[PDB]
């Protein structure tokens, strides 16, 4: 009910970013959304005395036909000033179960401080460059800036504290439009304890962290090894060799000595059991020297593996993993490997807001044209993180297989 | 007098920390200080400016042709950022026929938006007195100066602020702006139309904007930005590729230029060999001499130039449809139509600056640009057909490291078409000779060395001079291709010569990957394997080639 002064970094103007092209039924929807949302108040139609520019698109979430309009703020949220804070629930990873719940909407009920309104415009466009497009900017809180959850922080806590009162066993976490609610019941009294917070914040998505673990460097266990085969070992013992200092490789290569077939069968010697034995034990423990820096940024790398397999890693430091998982699900994406690789993408971004508090920065498998085509029709989330491309294939990939 | 309604103004202000222009007036002539006077007398007295004190310490030169130019360079360093008067330019393709296009000119509605009134300081001028005896006449714009920065984007957007009730109240029109005019389009009876355009110029008199009454000077053939606009078609203005006895740079310029613009709508047209001889160059004056496959280009387009060819406008109850044709050398042509032999539009696509290619990827990201055209101008992604058949698509983008996607497309037998040139083992083969190759070479002397030593005791080393480390791991297996029968493994150590051909070219830059892939297409089964070097594994001979 009042508004509370927000500015950008110093010496930074606002953002200035070009709207991507849409297709026509996702500015019709945009078309509709954004004129309910103006009989609203919560827009306004702008002057050409505005020159900035954030992106917007049209999405649809899960279980709903209805469209859904998403801002890509990552430019404005970079250039709006840092707010303060909170420290990351490090127990919200713990707990057994965490729903996710949009609580977009409260966002709209707080006005926007004036003088801020002009940095948050946005074009819907138009087919064929015929018009420069239909301009608005935002009077209230905007779904997807990292202001808005900040300035309702309080409001929030208010809502909030009856539930967290009565229930102290559950942890509730907050992350742009997005809550987490964590606790350990069963899946029913889980979801009506869902409907009872829900219908707690209608008067004023099932995940199970605890079913995730990180994944260790696996060693075949062979009756008979083939010169391939021992090659293959030794290439990922090597590779691994970087991560855990005293692996060791000589007994199994001397194996390898003299130009035998690739098919041929090399028995085992002594030696050679027991350094592989060794190196299997080195692998049953954590790295050495892995923790967390708030200050650095997280990176996640993501390798294609075939037949609907990806895995991924999340680490700051190179071959100080600090998550690593194996992304297989199946979800009406059989024959697309784009809205699979976006599907992974999210589900990598949520595990990463889960654990840190915060979104990595990755490295995908693929072409920049490809996937800036083609990532907004499928993307469901609020929050884009950011992405760069990787143009040369990887030697390590199916040593993560 | 019936009231006319107040145009809105816009608010304007300076860039941060900038102050408002102070430009030295130049001395003009007598006859043109006249000329001003009477021209500047006749404006204060229709309203667009207003004589100003000597408090307003602004100034923006003035000059004469007579006619009044302002020169507002520096107001418009000064000026704020606008929002841009459009994001790109309209193609023909895009637009819906019509049976009635009617143009109107609303140019003297320039001068009828006022200026912010805060901001009309800014715009002060002086006209120099005879001999510079008296001090000179100071004015000031009250209304959006011609030459000033924000006025073609303060003056569309109130124009579409006063036409978006008249658009909305007749949805069965069609109305555009474009500079001081506006363009009309409707399907209905000439008379029903006429009779809209009428009421149009009510509504725009309704804020004082005059329309003139007397027929127009626009007609069919609408020409624009080199472009012809007809009732029921569209094409390019005519292209003619001119007779030379020898070319220069602005010369292949000015052809690659008109190449590029009629390829939107003649199909086939190459610009890489023309394009080509630009390679480098500084000079624009510098004459560069024709190879023989500019010249056979230059014939083909030339041949491809020699009638009109006309493209169709946009009917959104069909379907639309992008065929693909591999041209050669990188190049790529398509067509895009929603009734076969009737264009809507073509174009083309040449390969990216790259070391390595092939030409799945090459086709692929054809498609990616074409999606994105065709969203842009028609707002929907075409229906594809492409030279590449549906096992060879599926074979590819199953086995790519990369994630790939191509929408919705068929396959059309039009060659050349798209193959996968060979395909690399999953496992090793069985009764296949295996091959460990190894390749050094000196840092200083550039002498390097390449070979293979196999199980079957087959064993190559060859010197090399001129060389590097990275060649003569490619050489080593080269070598090894070449000495070995249809199947065979191969066990190499280079991280670099694996990077390369676990991309999958079939072309290269490099010659000898060129040679490795000849070999590679000319064999039933290769696995190749990779091992960590200096690890004792034998077989993988380094010894052997560091000698
Ligand atoms: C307004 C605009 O942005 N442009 C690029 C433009 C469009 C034109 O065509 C037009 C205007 C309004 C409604 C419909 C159409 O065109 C539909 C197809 N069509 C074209 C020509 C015709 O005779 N009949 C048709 O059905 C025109 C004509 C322009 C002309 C000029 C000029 N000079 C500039 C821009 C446009």
């Amino acid at each position: 009910i009042e508004t509370v002064p927000v500015k950008l970094k110093p010496g930074m103007d606002g953002p200035k970013v070009k709207q991507w092209p849409l297709t026509e039924e996702k500015i019709k929807a945009l078309v509709e959304i954004c004129t309910e949302m103006e009989k609203e108040g919560k827009i306004s139609k702008i002057g050409p005395e505005n020159p900035y520019n954030t992106p917007v698109f049209a999405i649809k979430k899960k279980d709903s036909t209805k469209w859904r309009k998403l801002v890509d703020f990552r430019e404005l949220n970079k250039r709006t000033q840092d707010f303060w804070g909170i420290p990351h629930p490090a127990g919200l990873k713990k707990k057994k179960s965490v729903t996710v719940l949009d609580v977009g909407d409260a966002y709209f009920s707080v006005p926007l401080d004036e003088d801020f309104r002009k940095y948050t415009a946005f074009t819907i466009p138009s087919i064929n460059n015929e018009t420069p497009g239909i301009r608005y900017q935002y009077n209230v809180l905007p779904q997807g800036w990292k202001g808005s959850p900040a300035i309702f922080q309080s409001s929030m806590t208010k809502i909030l504290e009856p539930f967290k009162k009565q229930n102290p066993d559950i942890v509730i976490y907050q992350y742009m439009d997005d809550l987490y609610v964590g606790s350990d019941l069963e899946i029913g009294q889980h979801r009506t304890k869902i409907e009872e917070l829900r219908q707690h914040l209608l008067r004023w998505y099932e995940l199970h962290p605890d079913k995730w673990t990180v994944q260790p460097i696996v060693l075949p266990e062979k009756d008979s090894w083939t010169v391939n085969d021992i090659q293959k070992l030794v290439g990922k013992l090597n590779w691994a060799s970087q991560i855990y200092p005293g692996i060791k490789v000589r007994q199994l290569s001397k194996l390898l000595r003299g130009t035998k077939a690739l098919t041929e069968v090399i028995p085992l010697t002594e030696e050679a059991e027991l350094e592989l034995a060794e190196n299997r034990e080195i692998l049953k423990e954590p790295v050495h020297g892995v923790y967390y820096d708030p200050s650095k940024d997280l990176i996640a790398e993501i390798q294609k593996q075939g037949q609907g397999q990806w895995t991924y890693q999340i680490y700051q430091e190179p071959f100080k993993n600090l998550k690593t998982g194996k992304y297989a699900r199946m979800r009406g994406a059989h024959t697309n490997d784009v809205k699979q690789l976006t599907e992974a993408v999210q589900k990598i971004t949520t595990e990463s807001i889960v654990i840190w508090g915060k979104t990595p920065k990755f490295k995908l498998p693929i072409q920049k044209e490809t996937w800036e085509t083609w990532w907004t029709e499928y993307w469901q989330a609020t929050w884009i993180p950011e992405w760069e491309f990787v143009n040369t294939p990887p030697l390590v990939k199916l040593w993560y297989q | 007098m019936v009231p006319i309604s107040p145009i809105e103004t816009v608010p304007v202000k300076l860039k941060p920390g900038m102050d408002g222009p102070k430009v030295k007036q130049w001395p003009l002539t007598e006859e043109k200080i006249k000329a001003l006077v009477e021209i500047c007398t006749e404006m204060e007295k229709e309203g667009k400016i207003s004589k100003i004190g000597p408090e307003n310490p602004y100034n923006t030169p003035v000059f004469a042709i007579w006619r009044k130019l302002v020169d507002f360079r520096e107001l418009n360093k000064r000026t704020q950022d606008f929002w841009e008067v459009q994001l790109g330019i309209p193609h023909p393709a895009g637009l819906k026929k019509n049976k009635s296009v009617t143009v109107l000119d609303v140019g003297d509605a320039y001068f009828s938006v006022p200026l912010d009134e805060d901001f009309r300081k800014y715009t002060a001028f002086t006209i120099p007195s005879i001999n510079n005896e008296t001090p000179g006449i100071r004015y000031q714009y009250n209304v959006l100066p011609q030459g000033w920065k924000g006025s073609p984007a303060i003056f569309q957007s109130s124009m579409t602020k006063i036409l978006e009730p008249f658009a909305a109240q007749n949805p069965d029109i069609v109305i555009c702006q474009y500079m001081d005019d506006l363009y009309v389009g409707s399907d209905l009876e000439i008379g029903q139309h006429r009779t809209k355009i009428e009421e149009l110029r009510q509504h725009l008199l309704r804020w004082g904007l005059t329309t003139p009454d007397k027929k127009h000077q626009k007609e069919p053939p609408f020409l624009w930005m080199g472009y012809e606009l007809h009732p029921d078609k569209w094409t390019v203005q005519p292209i003619v590729l001119p007779e030379k006895d020898s070319w220069t740079v602005n010369d292949i310029q000015k052809l690659v230029g008109k190449l590029n613009w009629a390829s939107q709508i003649y199909p086939g047209i190459k610009v890489r060999q023309l394009s080509k001889l630009l390679r480098g160059t500084k000079a624009l004056t510098e004459v560069i001499p024709l190879t023989e496959e500019a010249e056979l280009e230059l014939a083909e387009n030339r041949e491809i130039l020699k009638e009109p060819v006309h493209g169709v406008y946009y009917d959104p109850s069909k379907d639309l449809i992008a065929e693909i044709q591999k041209q050669g050398q990188g190049q790529w042509t398509y067509q895009i139509y929603q009734e076969p032999f009737k264009n809507l539009k073509t174009g083309k696509y040449a390969r990216m600056r790259g070391a390595h290619t092939n030409d799945v990827k090459q086709l692929t990201e054809a498609v990616q640009k074409i999606t994105t055209e065709s969203i842009v101008i028609w707002g929907k992604t075409p229906k594809f057909k492409l030279p590449i058949q549906k096992e060879t698509w599926e074979t590819w983008w199953t086995e790519y490291w990369q994630a790939t996607w191509i929408p919705e497309w068929e396959f059309v037998n039009t060659p050349p078409l798209v193959k996968l040139w060979y395909q690399l083992e999953k496992e090793p083969i069985v009764g296949a000779e295996t091959f460990y190759v190894d390749g050094a070479a000196n840092r200083e002397t550039k002498l390097g060395k390449a070979g293979y030593v196999t199980n079957k005791g087959r064993q190559k080393v060859v010197p090399l001079t001129n060389t590097t480390n990275q060649k003569t791991e490619l050489q080593a297996i080269y070598l090894a291709l070449q000495d070995s029968g249809l199947e065979v493994n191969i066990v190499t150590d280079s991280q670099y010569a694996l990077g390369i051909i676990q991309a999958q070219p079939d072309k290269s830059e490099s010659e000898l990957v060129n040679q490795i892939i000849e070999q590679l297409i000319k064999k039933e089964k290769v696995y190749l394997a990779w091992v960590p070097a200096h690890k004792g594994i034998g077989g993988n001979e380094q010894v052997d080639k560091l000698v």
